[PDB]
This record gives structure tokens, C-alpha cells and sequence, in this order.
């Protein structure tokens, strides 16, 4: 109707009384108390007044010699602030939901349930037909040595039956050698410096 | 030691983080386009 | 722009660097082999994963011979 | 028109001095895809008709680079026609006049990789390590 | 799994109708690709090196089931404990 | 000192009350749940579709 | 070469070309300016830095950016940005069954329609014109010249004749 | 509706005798899935247009995809593990339709799916959350592979033996079974 | 092969989303080029605002 | 070729009714002619500079003095047809405003929070 018009423009400027300058905006934790849907209510409240706002700067930029300049300008920066601190808290949320679903989505992928014919994967292991063997070695031994000792005698092909072989140091002794060669370190650095310092007196 | 130059300007929130920058910064732009603040220009080209 | 650059090529050895490319084979015109693997791996992790049996196999100098590239000379110790 | 008092060729002298986009696109392989390759020298398991996944096929296999693909698995046997494409993935991903400045001085010629053209900086220490590794051997 | 390494060309069929119409279908590094069934054996250098390959193979199948494959092997792993 | 200022400006019909402002509607986990399923839906569907053409 | 240039005496450093290229940037405010197609680096890395953190957030699964739900379609739809304000003039206390708005370019007819349909509650609608008007430019008292924003006239018309009263 | 819990299927190998699976149904736990399935098998194709009708639609409107599990094959079946059809729109194994739309989905049906005895019937699908008309017996012992992924509507009560019947046909080359297993009529047994 | 592909492809798309385009994270030239003097700064923005 | 359909090249009618610069809503299947690519940078300009001449005596596009912005267009919404001027072919790329109301305590919210 007409009331739909009588909100762009405004109520005191229209009955010609001076425009008061509101307490301030919605600040940034006070929208993150808010919901989604009150949220985006507030965007629609801010939306209509930030139209009419426009549309009397617009008027007043209008007949500037006739009608001065606009009265209590503060109130756009105010709801344009308002309006960037709800897209934060959007922003925000939105981010969170990307991260939790990502990683649910490659927990997917490494469970492998997905197949483009509609159906289900074959099951996991059927295909795979192959057996890891776990040695333990005091010494290191190099690898080739490794695959012609355990390689599959009956077997005519270069590999001999073995598809790969893979060192390792478990954890907890690698860590034990880095800690031992820091002491070993700090070790010369102090029998350097007991030979540099009592080789003046001795 | 300064992580940007002296004449930067600072665009970003109060903690620090960086998510709105593209709004601050249009923000600024569209108003220094048409400061809402501005009063009666004094120039003979006027918008109006 | 390119996803997954490919490794450095004949970098089967732990402790020391891989031989410089185009002499395994690709494009000349370098005389130092590098890997960021070699690199980057802390000294300390390079040693605990050798033997001074290994580390004097890979420390071997073949001097003007090249292996990889049989009965030439190795490109490195040429001038150019 | 370039030539003019207007306007419109005023604006055709200043905006179209600004620089496009630009990535490498290295050029397409249509003749050997890497990509079928994935079916050749398996064999046939006859109850299914499917391939057979062979678990020697992935040591012996030779990563095919490329930009909409990350990696493609290919017979060694058949490397020897990708060797461009091997070599613009180890390229620098620029025109090297870009990067060139890497060349000429020669604290970067010693701390970047040169081979085949990717200008990359080598491992460097940092200054506190450069210190500390410099002290504990007392000198 | 071989047929699908071999390069094909994106042209007109008429074109491959002229030049295999004149002897230019095999010049430049074209060939053409028809399946066979059975071969040339002599001469055949190719033939030649993996039926000597499937030969050894056959002797040293021989060598499993009489078992000396076994005694080498244990043997290998006697000299290695010896060491 | 303090900053203290113009406190004699207001605008109470077009002004939220700080008991009013300061309500927390934000309940998390539900809508966090939506959200997350609704994205969850577009990269499964758009991975399938990779499966298709491939 | 018929003769060689004494190139030795000097440094090597890149001279300037004579005829030197002109800033990309477009100093014209008036009316016809173009908006220029060619797009460089920074366009990509703003979009890049906007839709998500390019430098340190990981980039989410390619499905969820091609979808309505990725945040700068998620916010569109459900958060929507539109100046759509309103010549004073023309509803001022004349009875005007056409009323002006000022839109931005980027709205056809029927999302106009829409808009005022769904928040303005207005229904009835005959039907839009539709204007592209250059935004206002203007100089300041020390000559620098400023363009405001570039705008779309919608005469609206009506079914029922239209005023806002002024109180005198 | 609980006492529709049976539906059958009577299923022909080529030129074989078709022979009857009747399944059983766990409408409560999966209302959906059970509610698309029961339909599927009755199929009201029951209107019949008139000449007018077909001046007037000028479509022939049972041109689309008729909503029904009769003159449906089986489409992927292998050995030991289960058996799958029920394609609506093609008999070729792909493009899902269902009662309510393209494909349906039920969050919290999927979730509480497991799969655990054999002669199990559950929905074949590309997604957890893309559900069409397609549906998969178990054969094997255990699947408990599938517990996030798919959704369990039902069992095989009868004709478990139709089942490893139509198991054992030998697959062709081109990946279906060599010889064509098709779904001859279904019925709800209400 | 199938699944393989599309996860490559996946990877791939966002590894080249992540390293294109490349820019520099700093050059002395953008100090050099964002460097104005002062009559251009109020030559730039000023408005009536400073003075009322 | 030309990905974008060849009505918006040379006309739908004989009159040239569906030539110019359009916009696609980056979600939506069908494309446009608008191409920033340096290959397309001459028509585009070719279009914002001349305009086209139409062999019916009209001048399409641009005719005036303001050059029309090929990127603030509003998104292409579908394709003409000669029945119906214009069919809309995707719906889902109008903007549907919906505002959420008389939900809870949303009456009671006003634009600005107030002082202390
Ligand atoms: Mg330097």
C-alpha cells in the first residue's frame, strides 16, 4: 500500500522534527548469542533502515542549497558496521560446519564407500592377497641381502616373490639416538673445553 | 620490527583476524566515494 | 602451475645426495645433484638410518668415470 | 581506432596496458593418454572379467605428471614418450625472464636449484642456527 | 593389456583412405595396427629371446621339483649364518 | 582520565533494550548439525559425479 | 652489425622505452568510461583471500565451492545486499501512480518485482522501466574528482495512485 | 501399514521357470525405504487414457518410467557376496529413481543400518544419502562394512535357494550375467 | 582405477587451487610503489568533514 | 567453435533480438559470451566501443553514449524463443527474496542497540 512507502522515508523528518541519533550497534558476541533465523531478522531490520537511510542521504544530497545537509549522518556508519558484524558471526559459523564436514567427508573417502554404479564396494579384503611379514634385526642389514635370503626359492621372476621390502627404526629408539647424539655433542664441547682451560695451569 | 610499512593503512578487526578485510575495506572505499558525514560542498561542480 | 613436482631421480641413498640430473638422464647443465629430502632431513636422522658399513658404500668417489652413464666422463668434473 | 581525441581511445591507450592472467598450461598429450594406461599389461581374472590388481604393478609403475590429474600410474615400459611432460613438470612454472633474477647475482645462484629450470630455493639455516652449530663445535 | 599404448590420431577417414591409397600410411612414424594371431618365427628377434627365456624357465622348474632349488637356497642361508 | 562523552543522545522507539539484545538464542550443536549435513550432501553428490565421468 | 656499438662503457641496467606505457589504472570519471575485461593476478588472490583464507586456511572439497551452499552463495541467499531506495520527489505530496527507484545494476525487472513483493509487502505491480544511469560524479573544493556509485532507474507503475505527505 | 511385510519377486534365469523369493519387511525401523519398496512392487500403471486423452496429453504419458519392479533385471550379480538389481528406467545397472523423486534420503535410517546375517536386503547406492529403486541381497556371512553407507529395509524370509540359484550364473565379458536374470512379476502380500 | 582417478583429481584441483596463482608474499616495490607525498595524500582524501 | 550458443552472435529473429554481452550466475549450466580471456578482450570491447550494426538499419548493444558494463549485468536467465519473447530456461537464478517474520521474540528487535 502507501504505509509500504512511508518506511523509506522518515517518520520526525516527515513531521519535521529533528532526528535523534541512536545508542549504537550490535556488536560482535552480542550476535553471536543470536541464532541463525534471528539473525538474519536483524539483517532484514537492518536492510529496510539502511534503505531508508540511503534514500533521505539521496534527498538531502538532492536540494543541498534548500535543505542544509542531512541530519544525524552517525546513524549510517552505525548500521553499516552492524551489518559487516553479522556477516562475521556468519562467516564464522559457516567456516566451522566447512571444517567439521571435511573432515568427516575424507573419513569417508579413506573408508572407500563410494562407487558411481549405485551399490556397494566389494569387501576389503578380497583383492588384496598379499602378506606383510614383520622382522626384527639387531644389526641394520641392507635391503638386497634382505630379499635374497627371504626371497621365494620356487619363484622364477627378478623380484623372486617379494614385492617390497621396507626399513624402519621404531620411535622409540630413533628418539633415543638423537637424544644420545645431543649428550654426545655436549660431550666433545666439554672435554674440548677441560682441555683448553687446564692447559695453562697444567 | 614492523610487519608492514609505516603508511599502510590498518585494515582488520580488533583481535587481529583478517576474515573481513574485503568488507573494510569496500567499506572505506564506498566512503570515501561519499563520506555520510559530508557537509555542503563549497565546489561549482556539485553532484546535484 | 604444477601439482605434485616430481623427485629428484636417481635419490636411492639415504645419506648422500642424489647424482646430478641429465647425467641419470634428463636435460645437462648442472653439476651439483640436490634434494630437499637429503636436505632436510636433520643430520642426526640421516645417521641413525645408516651403518659405517653403508656410509662408506654411498661415500664412494668414482672419479672421472661416470657410473650411471658407462664409458664417458663424469659431466660434473668437467668444466662445462 | 586507436587514434583519436575521444575518449573511448584515450581509455584503449591506458587499460589495455594491464598484464592478463597467466598460468602454464603445458601442452596436452592427445595421442598418448597416460590416463588409459592404467589397463595395459594387466592380467585377466576369468571368473569376473576383471583386471587382476596386482601388487607388483605399482612398484614397477612411473608417475605421469600433469595439471588436472595429480599423478597418473604408467608401465615403465611406456615412460620413454613422457619425457616432455616430465620435464615441464620440473620446470619452473613461469617464463624464466620472470625469475631470472635468481641467475645474476651470486649469493642465488649458491642457494637456489638450477636443475632443469625450477628456481627454487635449496635448504638454508637460519642465523641462530648458524650460531649454535658454529659454538658447540668451539670455534 | 597392449592395445592401448598405441597412439591414435584424431583426422578424417578419407584422408587415412588416400594416403594408405598411396604408400604414405607408413612414412612419418605411422603404421598401421592389425591384430595377428600366429607369427613369423625365423628371424624373429624378439620371438627368439623370450622362448630361450621360456626355456631357462623350464629347467629351472626342473631344478624345483628335483629339489635343488631348496638345497640352494639353504645353503645361501648356511653361508649367511656362517659369515 | 576518562573518555566520558555525549550520554544525552538516545533513540528509544528505534533502540533494542540490553535485556532484550543480550538473549542467547544460539544452541549450537542442532544447527551446527544441519549445516554440516547440507555441505556434507553437495560434496558427496559432486564426488559421485567425479566417479561418473571417470 | 656493420659496426659494433661501444657497449662496454656501459652498466647493464634496462632503459625505459621511449614510447613508455601509460598507468593501466582508468583516469576518466566522466561518461563513457570502460570497464576494463583483461584480468590481472590480484583480482584472483582478493576472490581467493574473500572466499576462503587462501594463505593459510586449507581450500575446502571442490564439490561445496560449486555449490549453493559455498559462503558467498550461502550469504547471498540467505543474507541478500540491495540498495533499493527511493526518489523522495517523486512521492512527495503529488499523487503519483509511477513512483523512482534508484537500483542497483545488477537487478533485472523481477527481482525488483520480487523485492518489493516479499519485503516491502507492495503487490500490486503493473509492470518496470528500466534506466542505467552513469553514477553521479562530482569535484571537491581541492579538484578531486569523484564518482559515486552507478545506479538503475525503475519507473514503477501502479494500480493505485501513490503519495507520502508532508506536514508543513 | 506393519502386516504388508511380505513382497514378492518371481524371478526367471533366460528361458528358465520363474521361481518366487518372498521377502520379509521392517517397516519400523525404516518407514521410507520400506514405504518405496512396497509401492514398487505393486505399481499402479492402472490408468488407461482415451482417445481424447491422447489428442489432449499428445506425450503418450506412459512414455516415462512406470515405477514398477516388473520387467527389471538383475544387473550386477557375483559370487559369494550379494546380488543387486532393480533399475527402474534402464535395465543396464545405473540411473536411480525412487517413489518420492529422484533419489530420497533418510539421515537417520542410515545410521542405524547393520548388516550382520546373510539373505539381507538393503538399498544399493552410490551415497549414503542417494537412494533409488535398487536393491541388494547379501549372500555373504558378514558385511559390517557397510553400517554408515547403506540402510537395511528387510530380509529374505523365503527362497533363499532362488537366491544362490541365480548366483551361480556365469558373467560374460561384458561384466552382467551371461545369461539374463529378470524380474518376471512381483506382488505385495499384504 | 575409477576411485584412484577421482581422488587424484580431487587433490589435484585443490593442490592447483592452492598454488595458483602464485604471488610474492613481499618485494621492495610495493613500499616503493604505495609511497605517496604528503600533497597527494590531501590531494587524495579530503573532504569538508575535517575542516568543519 | 564458440561455446556460448550462437543466437547472442547474429540474432534469434531476423531483427537481431538476442545479441550482446551475457552474464551467467556462476552456478548455472548455460554460459554466456562474456569472456575475459585475452583472445576475447577485442570482440568484448568490439561490443562496449561499436556495438553492432545489424543489417536491418539498428543498431545493436550500444548505439548511444554510454557504454554498457558487461560485467554489473543481471545474470542470463534463459533463451529466446519466438512464441514467447523470452523463455526462461533456469528459474533458480532470479533472486527469490524471503524474509522470515513474526518468529519468537523478532517483534521486540529494533535496528540499534541502546546505551548502558
Ligand atoms: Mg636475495
Amino acid at each position: 500500500s502507501a504505509a509500504a512507502f512511508y518506511e523509506f522515508v522518515d517518520n520526525n523528518f516527515l513531521n519535521n522534527k529533528r532526528p535523534p541519533v541512536p545508542g549504537g550497534s550490535w556488536t560482535v558476541e552480542v550476535l553471536r548469542n543470536k541464532s541463525l533465523a534471528d539473525l538474519q531478522h536483524i539483517w532484514f531490520l537492518l536492510l529496510k533502515e539502511r534503505n531508508m537511510l540511503k534514500s533521505m542521504k539521496e534527498h538531502y544530497l538532492r536540494h543541498q542549497e534548500e535543505l542544509g545537509a542531512m541530519p544525524a549522518p552517525s546513524r549510517l556508519k552505525m548500521i553499516d558496521e552492524s551489518m559487516r558484524n553479522i556477516k562475521r558471526v556468519v562467516k564464522e559459523r559457516d567456516e566451522e560446519a566447512t571444517a567439521r564436514a571435511v573432515e568427516i567427508f575424507k573419513e569417508r573417502l579413506k573408508r572407500g564407500i563410494y562407487r558411481y554404479p549405485p551399490g556397494p564396494p566389494p569387501p576389503p579384503g578380497a583383492h588384496d592377497k598379499t602378506s606383510v611379514v614383520k622382522v626384527e634385526l639387531s644389526c641394520y642389514v641392507e635391503e638386497e641381502r634382505l630379499r635374497e635370503l627371504f626371497g621365494r626359492y620356487d619363484v622364477f621372476e627378478p623380484h623372486k616373490g617379494i614385492v617390497r621390502v621396507e626399513l624402519k627404526l621404531p620411535d622409540e629408539v630413533l628418539k633415543q639416538k638423537e637424544e644420545a647424539e645431543q649428550l654426545w655433542t655436549q660431550y666433545m664441547a666439554e672435554c674440548s673445553d677441560v682441555k683448553a682451560y687446564h692447559q695453562w695451569s697444567t | 620490527q614492523r610487519k608492514l610499512p609505516k603508511h599502510f593503512p590498518v585494515v582488520q578487526a580488533s583481535d587481529g583476524s583478517s576474515l573481513l578485510r574485503e568488507e573494510t575495506i569496500a567499506c572505506m572505499e564506498r566512503e570515501r566515494r561519499l563520506p555520510h558525514n559530508m557537509g555542503k560542498l563549497y565546489s561549482y561542480h556539485r553532484p546535484y | 602451475v604444477a601439482p605434485w613436482v616430481p623427485p629428484p631421480r636417481h635419490d636411492i641413498k639415504v645419506t648422500m645426495p642424489p647424482p646430478p640430473g641429465g647425467e641419470v638422464g634428463g636435460r645437462f647443465g648442472v653439476s651439483q645433484g640436490y634434494s630437499d629430502r637429503l636436505a632436510r632431513t636433520p643430520y642426526w636422522k640421516r645417521m641413525a638410518l645408516s651403518t659405517y658399513k653403508l656410509r662408506m658404500m654411498e661415500n664412494a668417489t668414482r672419479y672421472p668415470m661416470s657410473e650411471h652413464r658407462p664409458g664417458e666422463y663424469d659431466i660434473r668434473y668437467l668444466p662445462t | 581506432f586507436k587514434q583519436g581525441q575521444g575518449m573511448f581511445s584515450h581509455q584503449l591507450k591506458r587499460l589495455l596496458q594491464k598484464k592478463s592472467i597467466h598460468r602454464y598450461n603445458w601442452d596436452p598429450l592427445p595421442m598418448y593418454d597416460p590416463r588409459k594406461l592404467v589397463h595395459a599389461s594387466r592380467h585377466m581374472d576369468v571368473e569376473t572379467w576383471r583386471e587382476v590388481p596386482d601388487p607388483h604393478w605399482d612398484e614397477r609403475s612411473y608417475l605421469v605428471p600433469d595439471q588436472m590429474f595429480y599423478n597418473i600410474p604408467v608401465p615403465p615400459e611406456y615412460k620413454d614418450a613422457y619425457w616432455w611432460r616430465e620435464l615441464q613438470a620440473r620446470r619452473v612454472q613461469c617464463p624464466v625472464e620472470w625469475v631470472s633474477h635468481r641467475m645474476y647475482n651470486k649469493g642465488d645462484r649458491q642457494r637456489y636449484d638450477f636443475q632443469d629450470l625450477a628456481f627454487r630455493k635449496k635448504f638454508e639455516f637460519s642465523y641462530e642456527e648458524v650460531v649454535k652449530n658454529a659454538k658447540d663445535m668451539r670455534s | 593389456g597392449f592395445v592401448h599404448a598405441l597412439p591414435h590420431d584424431t583426422r578424417d577417414a578419407l584422408l587415412q583412405e588416400w594416403e594408405r591409397m598411396h604408400h604414405l600410411d607408413w612414412q612419418f612414424g605411422k603404421a598401421v595396427y592389425t591384430p595377428r594371431s600366429k607369427e613369423n618365427v625365423r628371424g624373429n628377434l624378439t620371438w627368439l629371446r623370450e622362448d630361450r627365456h621360456y626355456d631357462q624357465r623350464m629347467k629351472f622348474m626342473q631344478e624345483v621339483e628335483s629339489g635343488e632349488a631348496r638345497a640352494k637356497h639353504m645353503k645361501l642361508i648356511a653361508e649367511a649364518a656362517g659369515n | 582520565p576518562p573518555v566520558n562523552d555525549e550520554l544525552e543522545v538516545g533513540d528509544p522507539l528505534k533502540d533494542t533494550p540490553i535485556q532484550d539484545a543480550d538473549e542467547a538464542t544460539y544452541d549450537r550443536e542442532a544447527e551446527q548439525a544441519v549445516l554440516v549435513d547440507k555441505r556434507l550432501e553437495a560434496m558427496e553428490e559432486h564426488f559421485v559425479q567425479s566417479l561418473k565421468q571417470s | 652489425i656493420h659496426k659494433g656499438w661501444r657497449t662496454w662503457e656501459y652498466q647493464h641496467t634496462r632503459p625505459d622505452p621511449r614510447p613508455f606505457p601509460d598507468p593501466p589504472v582508468n583516469d576518466y570519471f566522466g561518461r563513457s568510461r570502460i570497464w576494463n575485461p583483461i584480468a590481472c593476478k590480484l583480482g584472483y588472490v582478493r576472490k581467493k583471500a574473500d572466499e576462503w583464507g587462501w594463505p593459510n586456511k586449507p581450500p575446502p572439497p571442490t564439490g561445496l565451492r560449486h555449490s549453493q551452499e559455498f559462503f558467498p552463495f550461502f550469504f547471498e541467499r540467505y543474507f541478500p545486499d540491495a540498495e533499493v531506495r527511493l526518489l523522495l520527489d517523486s512521492v512527495l505530496n503529488n499523487e503519483t501512480k509511477r513512483p523512482v527507484f534508484q537500483i542497483p545494476c545488477s537487478m533485472s525487472k523481477v527481482e525488483l518485482v520480487n523485492y518489493l513483493k516479499n519485503i516491502y509487502g507492495i503487490d500490486n505491480v503493473v509492470r518496470v522501466e528500466v534506466r542505467n544511469r552513469r553514477g553521479r560524479r562530482y569535484k571537491n573544493e581541492v579538484g578531486e574528482i569523484k564518482m559515486m556509485d552507478d545506479y538503475k532507474v525503475a519507473v514503477v507503475e501502479l494500480d493505485t495512485p501513490v503519495s507520502v505527505e508532508l506536514k508543513q | 501399514m506393519r502386516i504388508s511385510e511380505r513382497a514378492f519377486m518371481d524371478i526367471a534365469i533366460g528361458t528358465k521357470a520363474p521361481r518366487r523369493i518372498v521377502f520379509k519387511l521392517f517397516p519400523r525401523k525404516c518407514p521410507s525405504a520400506v514405504k518405496n519398496f512396497i509401492e514398487l512392487c505393486s505399481g499402479n500403471v492402472s490408468t488407461d487414457t482415451y482417445e481424447s486423452g491422447n489428442r489432449d496429453k499428445l506425450i503418450s504419458e506412459s512414455a516415462l518410467p512406470q515405477l514398477t519392479y516388473k520387467n527389471s533385471t538383475f544387473h550386477r550379480v557375483e559370487k559369494g557376496y550379494l546380488i543387486q538389481g532393480g533399475d527402474i528406467v534402464t535395465g543396464r545397472g545405473t540411473e536411480q529413481l525412487s517413489i518420492y523423486g529422484g533419489t530420497f534420503s533418510a539421515p537417520e535410517e542410515v545410521r542405524a543400518s547393520v548388516f550382520d546375517k546373510p539373505g539381507l536386503v538393503g538399498t544399493a547406492s552410490s551415497s549414503p544419502n542417494a537412494h533409488g529403486s535398487q536393491f541388494f541381497i547379501l549372500t555373504a556371512k558378514e558385511a559390517n562394512h557397510l553400517n554408515g553407507t547403506c540402510i537395511c529395509f528387510g530380509q529374505v524370509a523365503d527362497g533363499l535357494d532362488v537366491v544362490q540359484e541365480i548366483e551361480q550364473v556365469p558373467i560374460d565379458p561384458s561384466g552382467f550375467p551371461s545369461l539374463k536374470v529378470s524380474i518376471v512379476d512381483c506382488g505385495v502380500l499384504e | 582405477p575409477v576411485y584412484c582417478e577421482a581422488l587424484r583429481r580431487e587433490r589435484a584441483r585443490e593442490e592447483t587451487l592452492m598454488k595458483w596463482p602464485h604471488v610474492p608474499e613481499w618485494k621492495y616495490e610495493y613500499s616503493t610503489y604505495t609511497r605517496k607525498h604528503l600533497a597527494d595524500i590531501v590531494q587524495y582524501n579530503y573532504t569538508n568533514v575535517v575542516d568543519y | 567453435k564458440n561455446s556460448w550458443p550462437e543466437w547472442m552472435d547474429n540474432g534469434a529473429d531476423g531483427t537481431g533480438y538476442g545479441i550482446g554481452l551475457h552474464r551467467t550466475h556462476p552456478l548455472s549450466r548455460l554460459r554466456g559470451n562474456l569472456k575475459r580471456s585475452p583472445s576475447h578482450v577485442p570482440r568484448v570491447l568490439g561490443m562496449m566501443i561499436q556495438g553492432v550494426w545489424h543489417k536491418s538499419g539498428v543498431k545493436l548493444y550500444f548505439r548511444g553514449g554510454k557504454p554498457p558494463n558487461p560485467s554489473v549485468h543481471p545474470y542470463l536467465t534463459g533463451e529466446p524463443c519466438p512464441l514467447y519473447g523470452w523463455k526462461v530456461t533456469d528459474e533458480s537464478v532470479i533472486r527469490q527474496f524471503n524474509m522470515p517474520s513474526i518468529d519468537g521474540t523478532n517483534f521486540r528487535y529494533k535496528p540499534y542497540v541502546a546505551l548502558q
